[PDB]
Parts: C-alpha cells; sequence; structure tokens
C-alpha cells in the first residue's frame, strides 16, 4: 500500500527514449539478476520476421497470417521487435516460406556480427516451458 | 461470354419441360441468343439491339425496364409475386412469352425459331457446359472450405494465445511490484546501516 | 442414392463424345446402373452385385482390386499415367473398358445394354439433375463465402484486440519502471550524501 500511494505520487516522466529505456531496462535486469522472470527473458535479444514479400521495405506488409500474431506475443513478452534489418539484428523469423534462407544466410555473412537462422514453431513451443530453449534443435 | 439455361413448362405441352438456353455476349441490351430443346429436337434463334429496342419502343416503357423484365422472365430471375406463360408453335415455330397477372396476359416477347438439322452436337455442347461449370464449382468450394478450415485453426490458436496474455499480464504487475518493494527493502536495511553506523560514530 | 456423370470419346467414333451416368445405392460392391447417351440415342444396363460377383470369379481378381479399378475408370478417377478406353458397339449391345499400360492393354470389364425406347426422357432427367446440382454449389458456395466473410472479420477484430493489449501492457511496464528508476535514483543520491556525511564525520 505504501508502495502504491508512493507511486500515485508521481504525476508523469516521459524524458527518456525508447532505446535509453531498454537499457536501462536491462542494466537493472543484469545488476538485479532478474533474468529468470517467466516474461521480459526476450529483451536482451532483437527479432526480425519475414513478413515482408521484399526484404527492406515497409511497402510490401503481408499482413493477414500468423507471423503478425507471432512478432506480437514475442513483443509481449518482451522481444524488441525491429522492422529494419539493423546489423545489430541477432534473431530472425521464418515461416514456412524458405525460398529467401539463401538472402538471409547471405545478409548474415556478409554482417560483421551473425544471427542465428530461427524458426516459427521455436517460439511457439518456448512459450509454455517461459525459457530459452537451445537454438541447435531449431536451427 | 455469358450463358443462362432455364426449365420452362410449355402450356401446349403441361407434362414435359424443355430447357432454354440465353446467350449474350458481354450484356443481355446487346442482344441474345434462345436455344430450346426438349431433348431430341433443338430450335435456334437470334435477337439483335435493334429487334429489342423496336420491342421497348412498341410497347411504350423505358429500354431499361424492358431489358430487367425480360431478363427476370426467360432467366428465370422471376421473384415470388410474379408467373409467365410461354408458348411455342411448332408448324409455325413462332415462340412467344406473356405476363399472366390476375386474370389478364400480357404479350412479354416472341421470336421466330428455325428448327436446327443437328440437335445432338447442340445437346451435347449444353451438357458439356454444365458439367465444366459444376466441376469448376465444386473445385471452387473445395479450396474455399480449405481455407475456411485453416482460417479457422488459426482463430482458435490466436484466442488461445489471447487467453494466456490477458491471464499473465495481470501477474505481472503483481510480481514487478513484488520485485520493486523486495529491493525498496533491500535500500531500506542499507540506509538503516549507514544510519546506525553514524550514530555509533 | 449417388449418381455419377463421366463424359468418354469412344476410339470408334472419337469426333463424338458419349455421356455415362452411374447410380448407385450406397457402393458398387452391390452393383449399379449404368446409362449411356449421345443426345440422339440412349442405353441402359444393371451390373447388380451378382453380376459383379461373377464377373470377379470369372476373371479371378480380387474384389478390392476390381471395386477400386471402377472407381477410377467408371467415376472418372483415373491417374496422370493411368488411361483406360471404353469400346461400345450399338450392333451387338456391348460395351467392354479396359486400361492401356507399357503399349499393351489387360481387359477390365465387359456389359451388355439394352436401347431405351426413347432418350428424351433420359436426356431431360439428366439435364434437370445438372441443374439442380448447379444451382446447390452456387448454394454452397455463397454460403461458404459469407463464412469465410464473416471469420475474416472475426479474424481482424482479434488481431486488433491483440494489438491493444500488448500496447497497453507495453505502456504500463514503461510508466511504472520510470517511476520505479526514480525512486531508486532519489535513494541512491541520498545513500551517496550520507555516505559522505559519514566519511566527513
Amino acid at each position: 500500500n505504501q508502495l502504491k500511494e508512493v507511486f500515485s505520487g508521481i504525476k508523469n516522466s516521459n524524458e527518456q527514449t525508447p532505446e535509453e529505456m531498454a537499457s536501462l531496462i536491462a542494466d537493472l535486469e543484469y545488476r538485479y539478476s532478474w533474468d529468470c522472470s517467466p516474461l521480459s527473458m526476450f529483451r536482451r535479444h532483437t527479432v526480425y520476421l519475414d513478413s515482408y514479400a521484399v526484404i527492406n521495405d515497409l511497402s510490401t506488409k503481408n499482413e493477414g497470417t500468423r507471423l503478425a500474431i507471432k512478432a506480437l506475443e514475442l513483443r509481449f513478452h518482451g522481444a524488441k521487435v525491429v522492422s529494419c534489418l539493423a546489423e545489430g539484428v541477432s534473431h530472425v523469423i521464418i515461416g514456412e516460406d524458405h525460398s529467401r534462407v539463401a538472402d538471409f544466410k547471405a545478409f548474415r555473412r556478409t554482417f560483421k556480427r551473425k544471427f542465428k537462422i530461427l524458426k516459427e514453431s521455436w517460439v511457439t513451443d518456448s512459450i509454455d516451458k517461459c525459457e530459452l530453449q537451445e537454438e541447435n534443435q531449431y536451427l | 461470354m455469358e450463358r443462362k439455361i432455364s426449365r420452362i413448362h410449355l402450356v401446349s405441352e403441361p407434362s414435359i419441360t424443355h430447357f432454354l438456353q440465353v446467350s449474350w455476349e458481354k450484356t443481355l441490351e446487346s442482344g441474345f441468343v434462345i436455344t430450346l430443346t426438349d431433348g431430341h429436337s433443338a430450335w435456334t434463334g437470334t435477337v439483335s439491339e435493334s429487334e429489342i429496342s423496336q420491342e421497348a419502343d412498341d410497347m411504350a416503357m423505358e429500354k431499361g425496364k424492358y431489358v430487367g423484365e425480360l431478363r427476370k422472365a426467360l432467366l428465370s430471375g422471376a421473384g415470388p409475386a410474379d408467373v409467365y406463360t410461354f408458348n411455342f408453335s411448332k408448324e409455325s415455330c413462332y415462340f412467344f412469352f406473356e405476363k399472366n397477372l390476375k386474370d389478364v396476359s400480357f404479350r412479354l416477347g416472341s421470336f421466330n425459331l428455325e428448327k436446327v438439322e443437328n440437335p445432338a452436337e447442340v445437346i451435347r455442347e449444353l451438357i458439356c457446359y454444365c458439367l465444366d461449370t459444376i466441376a469448376e464449382n465444386q473445385a471452387k468450394n473445395e479450396h474455399l472450405q480449405k481455407e475456411n478450415e485453416r482460417l479457422l485453426r488459426d482463430w482458435n490458436d490466436v484466442q488461445g494465445r489471447f487467453e494466456k496474455c490477458v491471464s499473465a499480464k495481470e501477474a505481472l504487475e503483481t510480481d514487478l511490484y513484488k520485485r520493486f518493494i523486495l529491493v525498496l527493502n533491500e535500500k531500506k536495511t542499507k540506509i538503516r546501516s549507514l544510519h546506525n553506523k553514524l550514530l555509533n560514530a
């Protein structure tokens, strides 16, 4: 009750930015070892989807499939869904369509930091366990 | 190219059903071709734009209304409150249809159909067209049913996912509040120890 | 009672195509009735269970394979690599079908048919059944399309609701964590001040 009353006292605080808030959250989790919580465990990893017919294009959305709900679930659990295929991306999810796997592998090779290729079923199975399952079985 | 088959009962022989097919290129206004068959012999005729316009002018009605009535009659578009009588004189090879209405007969249209010497070819063509149409409809229905099953499965999956997400959302707040209270109590202990040390010093 | 219609191009008369309808009660194991038409004449025959058993015994062929081959041929179940040839002789009133494979043909079946008194009835019944099936397929397609539209709307509603839920969860998380970090920063500043005072004294 005291903590609730104290929190209600503060009016508003909107001075930071999403990157700064994410960095502060990650720092707090690392300092206090709060990574064992069922959620927020995907925060340290950025996630991409193959929801665009052409990679790195914002005018060919494939909305109307299970990929959108999968991304929304990942974001809710704590995953940072990124829309631009930056060099810092670490997790990529590919659905039943494997046509562009070669392009993803080539981009991974080109980038200095390599991101493991992952499938949509891995997260679907891992939500129930609420833990990071080994990617060797879903590469 | 569009075609429409229909079944009619000629008043001359109210014991068998005659199949009449109306075929038009793009719209009924431009004209049509009427082929009537009883299963043994076929009679084919054509009506052009000029004939339809002349018929509409003679009966003193708008072209659109007359065309709509013709479609309602020939193409089996009749509603609940309507009835039509079709009669074909084979000796004169003269077909015509009227709109029966409360003991009042109004002549709606009339054509002269010439018997074709090869009814078998037209019968086979009509049967083949019907078979193709039914096959296409069945394939489309199967595809649509498969799509519906897939969408239902996806909907169930997403609904269960939302149920789980909303169930966990409420506990999310309690969990973070408990973590915050624990860390704040630790800070409370640290400040208490510091104050005790300062007082001792 | 189920009836299936198929088209066969006899090798004797490749130009013309015949329509054969096979009607069975529940399965062809108990026999069925086959009616062949060309648009001008019709023939009918029955292959009742006794006839099927006699044919199987004469051919020394398994009943299961017999019924499978009948399904493939008569019902138009032939695959891309399977080809069957039908030949009907009106003088002898016979109709025999075989399978062609590896340039060698194996006799599959043969039946006898009797010419009907008049084909007009058969043609009219076939056309009426085709039109009724077309109407039923149209109705089923309309119903399936309406169900698909409803399901798509429901899926869109689910997507919107999940988007709202995730946005609300994210907003609550950021706000609460910002409040918590502000409080902890104030506490850390007080801790540093107390430590400095203790060092001074």
